RNA sequence: UUAAAGGAAUUGACGGAAGGGCACCACCAGGAGUGGAGCCUGCGGCUUAAUUUGACUCAACACGGGAAACCUCACCCGGCCCGGACACGGACAGGAUUGACAGAUUGAUAGCUCUUUCUCGAUUCCGUGGGUGGUGGUGCAUGGCCGUUCUUAGUUGGUGGAGCGAUUUGUCUGGUUAAUUCCGAUAACGAACGAGACUCUGGCAUGCUAACUAGUUACGCGACCCCCGAGCGGUAACUUCUUAGAGGGACAAGUGGCGUUCAGCCACCCGAGAUUGAGCAAUAACAGGUCUGUGAUGCCCUUAGAUGUCCGGGGCUGCACGCGCGCUACACUGACUGGCUCAGCGUGUGCCUACCCUACGCCGGCAGGCGCGGGUAACCCGUUGAACCCCAUUCGUGAUGGGGAUCGGGGAUUGCAAUUAUUCCCCAUGAACGAGGAAUUCCCAGUAAGUGCGGGUCAUAAGCUUGCGUUGAUUAAGUCCCUGCCCU
RNA sequence: UUCGUUAAAGA
């Protein structure tokens, strides 16, 4: 019945992909959030959670991620059950960058002082296989001006297109 | 100020419903959409869910305009105060999973 | 009757491109081209900066919206026998008859 | 900047709106201990005229829920 | 009571941003709706790349 | 009275110290200009009830995509509402908490208040704590982002020499290069980040892959001049033109000279190309800017006569003045009229909250209106029939017919509302301006400049900006004198 | 040719 330009439905979609990305690592930050994938079809929308602690995701009886099911379909248009969520264990801890930043928010907010953290995850990182990391943490840290902390090991390319990759 | 009766028992049956209530920022001062599933728009929604979250019982998220809330397990032994009005009824959010 | 596979990723279009056609030519249906269209591009420039200091500099963000286009003319049941293909995300499927 | 409002008191300090009635209402009279006669004047029949009663003026009368107004000379 | 008047169907106060409701910066009409200080942050989230 | 004073020596940092390099954001040889005149738009000073504010050398000054009629709006003037969550608690009205017609006051038919008196019913009203909000302050508390140093080429570890050690050599006398890019000399050897390499785009080509949402040769339908088998457009095969996937293709390879065996420069050819333009871009700093981007945030102010949010006006535009980015001209290589002839990016609809792109016919001189049609797009605008340019006439060195600023009258369009700002069209008034002093900005080939179109805000909407096309120069291809930066 | 001052601490 409705229609919209191809032009436009990409970027209309790729909002959403960024909305429910982002509403995700705001609301699931408890448990370890790697990112999400997104299948296009029209029997059944299928959402994939990727993240490390998926016993947050699947609730005590299967009950939260019936509510993110909800919360989805209840307003981004997709009623009698057209959305359905599957969440995906990551083995790999000491791979995503955005799950080692998670845990580092958690472990700077209860205590855990900034040095012992910062050498923590560097070993962690140099631990899990990873050829080499750069944990840069910036703020105000016991006085007035904002003292910038950079901790570097192995090997890092910061310039060219693979960056990315 | 006063609501109507059947606003307040509407939207909490709305709630009892499914357990996930959605709104958005747009309070009537730039236009007047109503709500998309109820018939008040955002105001007395946001006034009813308001004593909702600041008694402890539902959590608040946002999604950069909209105000998604978030059913509790405290959230429904609470609500059982609201279940002194039906009879003992499981919302489809714990009752089961397909 | 034609499909269109509108796509993201041209290298994934390629893929489900080789795909198609490989479980197209051991039919008996006179498998047209892979029709390439002009790729359609989204520029938008940006200020780079909340505030106004320094030299203008912009940037400049893209994208590339592939599209292909297939003919193969068919009845319904045979579309529907080709139309159960399971694929990358980066494609989007319309048939029109 | 170092704006400094003061009350320069164009206006005094004003009452807000507050409901005040008698003690109770009786609308209703009652005639040789049973019969009830009526003395307000009631609403028309515009889904308002049920048990809602106007409100008496020099020459208007008002409705209290739909806000219905008659005028007669 | 008289909330909202001036019933805005145009200009510079119709447009409301998703993303902070930043109604001063402008709002481009794209099928879109950003501030640009933030799809800079959110280009290579929706799928826009510098190249 | 004091817990240090001091000595060599090491690394930063800093110099109004020296040496060597690099840079068209420095110069040379030039081009275009600005600064001269008018206008447009910001900034300062005035004025104002308010002319909201941040930014002040590059690294502020058409920057906040900042083009404001109300919104935007944060500034003045006057007036509504609380969205005052939530806990204890006062009256609790023998259930009376919120909404308003008529008249006065107010722009208002704000029940804002008053006279009048109907209605809704345990969500109330008031107090004490607590919470919310702010484009309020603090970017010299902060995060993130950007700018600048710096797109310059510079940084670091392992083993080993020197030193007791901090440290140092490696990372360098010289040559070359855009480069700490290499060669060389070598107490240093293999290495790492950065530069290259990477990604996109442009240039070439295959009968490699292939197309009724793109074309071509013949052929048919079929019009037209000579009439003589010809010519010009309208309506069965192949990708050469259009589009896009892979692969190829360029590497200073070949020759001669300049150079130490070198690293590498210069001339030619084959070649489409003897190399195009961008993105990303280190170690580390500025106490650079942004709290006016947020539901990013620390601290301070307020929260009922509001620094919250609305409503109605004015304002950012306001003028003896100075400054900056730009536009128009100062004409005959030209202005006017008519004819002819060529584009390339890209945009466009019932939107995840308000909306277009426009063909055809008629009317009106025009700005415009009316009816009807296509397009959610290589399909429809559209074989984007653009401007510049080319041909013919007029003008004839006169502030002239160049310049069109200022100014009056009228007519159309959006918008609820255009007047002390819309915008467009017609008539008329027709200024300075005679190629711009001191100084100063950018630039090395499809480049400067002339010239038009598309996106951004948009409804009305560009003189700004971002990109695309048409025509298309002069003169260098060198240097440390001026300036700035780097290294030792 | 000339161009003054910025404490106590804070790694
Ligand atoms: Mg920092
Ligand atoms: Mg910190
Ligand atoms: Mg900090
Ligand atoms: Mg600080
Ligand atoms: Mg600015
Ligand atoms: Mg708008
Ligand atoms: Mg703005
Ligand atoms: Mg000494
Ligand atoms: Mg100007
Ligand atoms: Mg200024
Ligand atoms: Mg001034
Ligand atoms: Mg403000
Ligand atoms: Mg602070
Ligand atoms: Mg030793
Ligand atoms: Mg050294
Ligand atoms: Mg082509
Ligand atoms: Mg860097
Ligand atoms: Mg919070
Ligand atoms: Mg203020
Ligand atoms: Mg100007
Ligand atoms: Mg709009
Ligand atoms: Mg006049
Ligand atoms: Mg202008
Ligand atoms: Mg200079
Ligand atoms: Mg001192
Ligand atoms: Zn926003």
């Amino acid at each position: 019945a409705v229609q919209i330009s191809k032009k436009r439905k990409f970027v209309a979609d790729g909002i959403f992909k960024a909305e429910l990305n982002e509403f995700l690592t705001r609301e699931l930050a408890e448990d370890g959030y790697s990112g999400v994938e997104v299948r296009v079809t029209p029997t059944r929308t299928e959402i994939i959670i990727l993240a490390t602690r998926t016993q947050n995701v699947l609730g005590e009886k299967g009950r939260r991620i019936r509510e993110l099911t909800a919360v989805v379909q209840k307003r981004f248009g997709f009623p009698e059950g057209s959305v359905e969520l599957y969440a995906e264990k990551v083995a790999t801890r000491g791979l995503c960058a955005i799950a080692q930043a998670e845990s580092l928010r958690y472990k700077l907010l209860g205590g855990l002082a900034v040095r012992r953290a910062c050498y923590g995850v560097l070993r962690f990182i140099m631990e899990s296989g990873a050829k080499g990391c750069e944990v840069v943490v910036s703020g105000k840290l016991r006085g007035q001006r904002a003292k910038s902390m950079k901790f570097v090991d192995g090997l890092m390319i910061h310039s060219g297109d693979p960056v990315n990759y | 100020m006063l609501m109507p009766k059947k606003n307040r028992i509407a939207i909490y049956e709305l709630l009892f419903k499914e357990g996930v209530m959605v709104a958005k920022k747009d309070v009537h001062m730039p236009k007047h959409p109503e709500l998309a599933d109820k018939n008040v728009p955002n105001l007395h929604v946001m006034k009813a869910m308001q004593s909702l979250k600041s008694r402890g019982y539902v959590k608040e998220q946002f999604a950069w305009r909209h105000f998604y809330w978030y059913l509790t397990n405290e959230g429904i032994q609470y609500l059982r105060d609201y279940l002194h009005l039906p009879p003992e009824i499981v919302p489809a959010t714990l009752r089961r999973s397909r | 009757i034609r499909i269109t596979l509108t796509s993201r990723n041209v290298k994934s279009l390629e893929k489900v491109c080789a795909d198609l056609i490989r479980g197209a030519k051991e039919k008996n249906l006179k498998v047209k081209g892979p029709v390439r269209m002009p790729t359609k591009t989204l520029r938008i420039t940006t200020r780079k900066t909340p505030c106004g200091e320094g030299s203008k500099t912009w940037d400049r963000f893209q994208m590339r919206i592939h599209k292909r286009l297939i003919d193969l003319h068919s009845p319904s049941e045979i579309v529907k026998q080709i139309t159960s293909i399971s694929i990358e995300p980066g494609v989007e499927v319309e048939v029109t008859i | 900047k170092r704006k400094k409002k003061s009350y320069t008191t164009p206006k005094k300090n004003k009452h807000k709106r507050k409901k005040v009635k008698l003690a109770v209402l009786k609308y209703y009279k009652v005639d040789e201990n049973g019969k009830i006669s009526r003395l307000r004047r009631e609403c028309p029949s515009d889904e308002c005229g049920a048990g809602v009663f106007m409100a008496s003026h020099f020459d208007r009368h008002y409705c209290g829920k739909c806000c219905l107004t008659y005028c007669f000379n | 009571q008289l909330y909202w008047s001036h019933p805005r169907k145009f200009g510079q106060g119709s447009r409301s941003c998703r993303v902070c409701s930043n109604r001063h910066g402008l709002i481009r009409k794209y099928g879109l709706n950003m501030c640009r200080q933030c799809f800079r942050q959110y280009a290579k989230d929706i799928g826009f790349i510098k190249l």
